[PDB]
């Protein structure tokens, strides 16, 4: 639920982050094709440094990074093993006593 | 059976073949499934997101899909479960022969006794929603200790009644007078073959074809799109 | 309808009193029970169909192994049948022609098969040409075609990240004497898998 | 430890040890008595609808039949499936089981 | 209201039959109908972890019945829950194949879809809804449920009278060959072909 | 109601759920006038018998000889290359339809039929 | 005058005389089990009309 | 009536086999 109702904010923490990241990255690619940036014109030079799909398919990235990691306590294990440490415990006690 | 077929080839979907038909030719089409009833349970989502954010904002249910996934319990079935209660017990309620054949009625209406689960209506430890309220069942005999009465579980078949009708729920002028129109409409074969899944021809084709040919199709559709698409640009091209 | 089993000789009478229509295939008894028969011919000619058909059928007396003279049509546009030549005898029927029962098998014996034909080959007992073998691979070889949505397409989604074939980036859209590039891992991919299977 | 980089090493080690030609060397099919010789399968639109086995039970008897302690055991419905026994019905088959004979 | 002829207001009556039931030109309406799904497929798989849990400790104390009975499932749900549950923990722990990538069939796909639109619609079941021992209810279960096989009727005709009439003829059950296994090694499998027929047994 | 009442009694006298136990009830005698009823709780109390005592715990045969056979296996990265396949889903390639059903009666079901009854698969032996 | 609205077609169609007003022509359908070209002879030569079979139900 | 180029077959460029990711229990 908080999840749900911070939803809006996340994603676009998630964009900004990931317009930066994918702008790195692609000057790092364009530097190692061996394309000079001077002479691209400006407006296509935008959309090279930060291309739509890159930057949409880097921000659903983090943004469900983020979620996964927010939510992992409840996967296939976590339920396992909270169950088996407290079944231990009372076994335990009862072993003693 | 082996072979092709010989004799009279005909689609499977019931839909005639012409010139100005859905089919050109004879064929049986088992492919094209937007000849026949398929429902929409799933979700649809769109070629283009405008939004900035890859919300899933395009994401939407199917109409179809509210049928397909449905939700009991609703209040509109709890208040058609208790007038169709009320007027199933009609019986047994206006009943003044005698507690045997009150009781014959109620095992008809809801069968019940031991080993099995009932709604209790007819227990005398039961309550029941009364007009006129009586004793629950004379001064001599009752019970001196307080024992409220149990509530009654619904009936199973009457609710699951009430619960499906919803599958079965169906959702001046300017004065041109129709001359060449038909007194009694038409009921076609392929009216009938749409959504009757029971009636059409089961294929002899290997799956693996079948398969192939989804496999070719989603090759060859688009070029020939795109041939005629350029036979009536390179037409336009030349006009212009 | 039990009319017709009365008394106490129906087992034998009512056996004999049945339907007595020729058979289904008589027109072929000179086959004598066989897929086909080899035959000499005896004769070989044109001969009038019936009217209101004109023209001329080709046909030719032929003794068939068994002995038997029988009229057989000879299928096909032209033949190289003589006098005293081996022909392969099949059932069929040429209903122009008067009496006419049998025809014969093309492309077997001394009949050779009909010239200039591509389509019912195995009903002329032509074999597929190397021509065709060839054409029948070099036809899949994909052609690329644009309609400008592939061009609109391109412009506004691809061409921001595309690579050529050999790898080199993009850095502007599609001019006006571009052609939308093709597709390196989907475009003429069947025909591109059978030539490297080759070799 | 083995790497089956190709198909002809994973041939290698999954073939079984060789065996005379002289013996019965591959197993008999299983035959199941229900689809003996067909196999039926879907072929027809819609390819992955649920399907239940029914078995019809019918009235195995016609007279009447006495309760078993309370349960009244009587039949009341023929659309029963034997598949999916109902709670008498079990009861029936496991006092079956237990008759002295 | 339409007329009766006789008074007997059930749901066991040919028209109630089954009910909702097109009976006329309505039957070529292409209605949509709900899509069934197995319950070890609606309930939460948190639930699904838990009675895999349960069983995989103490199968005598969490039995499949006691788990059902808790649970509202039945014994065949619970084992079916349990045997998918143990697979994908084997696979997950062995790093043997993630959920989306072991080799399924078109039909287990399908289903995986179904279940995954039934979730995202109505949301995964918190407890079972299913009934242990069911209960022998008049349904239309199929064609073959609306007949007498062994009389190969589907009408019984019979006389009107107060006093008593001669029984029916009961069928005797038939007495087919079954094999029942006797002993089983490592090796060897050796099972009893029985005759039921045969009178002499020793 | 058999099963309830004697897996019931076994746990109350296990003591499963008390952390500290109270061990005061010993004897526990379910007392049935009825013989099908008495015959039912004794199948229910071997029932209990199967699940909860060692001794009478039984197994699949097949299972009981493999576990016992059992070993420890060591699968490396290598092993795994074709436990894997191109396709992400499988389905039958080929109709069930028989082209010729007197043909493949004779040629491939009547040759396996020793006895015209029809048997299944026997259930497992319990070891 | 006497027609009547359809709202599927759009578009109003005539009322026949010799049907029954009462009867719902909407819940009714029809198929085409034959027509024929049938044949007559006049004066100047030969006359062709139809003749078709309908089921109603 | 143009159809298309087919002058570049794009037959020198391998086509990578699919990989071998999904598990047969």
């Amino acid at each position: 639920a908080q999840w749900e109702a911070k939803r809006g904010e996340i994603l676009q923490y998630a964009a900004v982050v990931a317009a930066r990241e994918v702008r790195e990255k692609r000057k790092k690619e364009i530097q190692e094709a061996g394309i000079d940036l001077a002479s691209v014109q400006p407006e296509h030079r935008e959309q090279m440094l930060l291309p739509r799909s890159l930057y949409r398919k880097e921000t659903r990235r983090l943004f469900f990074e983020w979620r996964r990691s927010y939510l992992a306590p409840w996967r296939p294990g976590g339920l396992q093993k909270l169950m088996k440490a407290v079944v231990t415990m009372r076994m335990l006690q009862r072993e003693t006593r | 059976p082996r072979g092709s077929h010989r004799g009279g080839v005909f689609p499977v979907s019931g839909l005639t073949w012409g010139m100005n038909r859905p089919y050109l030719k004879r064929g049986l089409y088992q492919h094209r499934r937007d000849h026949i009833f398929t429902p929409r349970w799933g979700t649809r989502t769109a070629n283009f997101n405008p939004s900035a954010l890859p919300d899933g904002s395009t994401r939407r249910w199917e109409n179809d899909a509210f049928k397909a996934w449905p939700l009991y319990g609703l209040p509109h079935h709890v208040k058609l479960y208790a007038v169709n209660e009320a007027r199933y017990l009609v019986p047994a309620a206006r009943c003044t022969a005698g507690p045997e054949i009150t009781q014959y009625i109620l095992n008809q209406l809801d069968p019940g006794g031991a080993g099995r689960n009932c709604s209790g209506i007819g227990r005398p430890d039961v309550r029941l929603p009364l007009a006129k309220p009586a004793a629950p069942s004379s001064p001599d005999v009752f019970d001196p200790f307080g024992t409220p009465l149990s509530e009654r579980s619904r009936i199973k078949r009457l609710y699951n009644l009430v619960c499906e009708a919803d599958s079965w729920r169906v959702k001046n002028a300017f004065p041109f007078v129709d001359e060449k129109a038909a007194l009694v409409r038409d009921l076609p074969l392929a009216e009938i073959l749409y959504c009757r899944h029971t009636h059409r021809l089961q294929s002899r084709r290997h799956p693996f074809w079948i398969d192939m040919g989804y496999k070719k199709r989603i090759v060859r559709i688009p070029y020939l799109y795109r041939r005629r698409v350029a036979k009536e640009e390179a037409q336009e091209r030349e006009f212009g | 309808s039990t009319r017709s089993i009365s008394g106490r000789l129906f087992y034998k009478r009512r056996p004999l009193q049945v339907p007595k229509l020729k058979p289904p295939n008589i027109r072929s008894k000179w086959l004598e029970g066989a897929p086909q028969k080899k035959g000499i011919c005896v004769k070989v000619r044109v001969q009038t169909p019936r009217k209101p058909n004109s023209g001329l059928r080709k046909v030719a007396r032929v003794r068939l192994s068994t002995g038997r003279t029988v009229l057989v049509y000879i299928p096909g546009i032209g033949h190289n049948l003589n006098v005293h030549s081996v022909v392969l005898v099949r059932g069929g029927r040429c209903k122009d022609v008067p009496g006419c029962n049998y025809k014969a098998v093309r492309g077997v014996a001394d009949l050779l098969p009909v010239k200039n034909r591509e389509r019912k080959r195995s009903k002329y007992g032509v074999k597929l040409s190397s021509e065709k073998k060839e054409w029948r691979l070099q036809r899949w070889n994909n052609k690329h075609l644009t309609i400008e949505k592939d061009r609109e397409l391109f412009n506004q989604f691809r061409w921001m990240t595309w690579r050529n074939e050999e790898g080199e980036m993009r850095t502007s859209p599609l001019a006006d004497d571009e052609e939308v590039p093709r597709h390196t891992q989907l475009f003429n991919r069947w025909y591109r898998l059978k030539m490297q299977r080759e070799g | 430890s083995v790497s089956f980089k190709n198909r002809a090493e994973w041939r290698a080690f999954m073939r079984l040890p060789p065996k005379s030609r002289v013996e019965p060397r591959r197993p008999i099919p299983r035959i199941f008595p229900w689809r003996m010789a067909h196999n039926p399968l879907p072929r027809r639109y819609p390819l992955y609808k649920h399907r239940t086995l029914f078995l019809p039970l019918s009235l195995p008897s016609y007279s009447p039949q006495p309760a078993i302690s309370g349960v009244a055991v009587a039949p009341l419905t023929i659309t029963t499936n034997a598949a999916q026994l109902p709670r008498t019905a079990l009861l029936q088959s496991a006092v079956r089981q237990l008759r002295p004979l | 209201v339409d007329f009766s002829q006789n008074r007997f207001p059930v749901l066991n009556t040919a028209e109630n039959f089954r009910y909702w039931k097109d009976r006329g030109l309505d039957r070529l309406l292409p209605r949509v109908f709900p899509l069934k799904l197995p319950a070890h497929r609606r309930v939460d798989p948190l639930l699904r972890e838990y009675i895999f849990f349960l069983h995989s400790m103490d199968p005598a104390r969490f039995s499949i019945r006691k788990l059902g009975e808790r649970y509202g499932l039945k014994e065949r749900t619970v084992e079916l829950i349990c045997r998918e549950f143990s697979v994908a923990e084997f696979l997950r722990r062995t790093e043997l194949a993630t959920p989306y990538t072991r080799r399924v069939s078109r039909e287990k796909a399908v289903l995986r879809m179904k279940e995954a639109l039934f979730s995202l619609k109505l949301g995964y079941d918190q407890l079972g809804d299913e009934d242990l021992d069911e209960q022998e209810e008049h349904e239309f279960r199929g064609f073959r449920s609306t007949q007498d096989w062994i009389q190969r009727q589907n009408i019984e005709v019979e006389m009107m009278s107060a006093f008593p009439l001669p029984a029916k003829r009961n069928p005797l059950p038939k007495r087919v060959d079954v094999d029942v296994t006797v002993h089983n090694t490592s090796k060897l499998k050796v099972m009893n072909w029985i005759d039921p027929n045969d009178k002499v047994v020793f | 109601a058999a099963e309830i009442l004697v897996e019931s009694a076994v746990e109350q006298l296990l003591q499963v759920d008390a952390v500290d136990p109270n061990y005061m009830l010993r004897k526990i005698t379910f007392v049935d006038r009825d013989a099908t009823n008495a015959a039912l709780l004794a199948e229910a109390a071997q029932a209990a018998k199967r699940a909860w005592l060692p001794e009478h715990q039984v197994v699949p045969a097949p299972v009981y000889w493999s576990q016992k056979q059992r070993r420890l296996l060591d699968v490396t990265d290598g092993m795994l290359m074709f436990c894997r396949k191109h396709t992400r889903l499988s389905f039958k390639k080929h109709h069930g339809v028989i082209r010729r059903q007197k043909t493949h009666y004779f040629s491939n079901v009547r040759p396996f039929l020793w006895r015209s009854s029809r048997v299944l698969e026997p259930p497992p032996l319990l070891l | 005058a006497q027609t009547v609205y359809d709202a599927e077609k759009g578009m109003f169609v005539r009322e026949r005389e010799g049907v029954d007003p009462l009867i719902k022509l909407h819940e009714l359908r029809q198929t085409l089990l034959s027509v024929s070209r049938m044949m007559s002879m006049n004066k100047q030569g030969r006359v062709y009309y139809f003749r078709a079979i309908v089921a109603v139900g | 009536l143009v159809l298309g180029s087919n002058a570049k077959s794009l037959v020198d460029i391998p086509v990578r086999p699919k990989p071998r990711r999904f598990f047969d229990l």
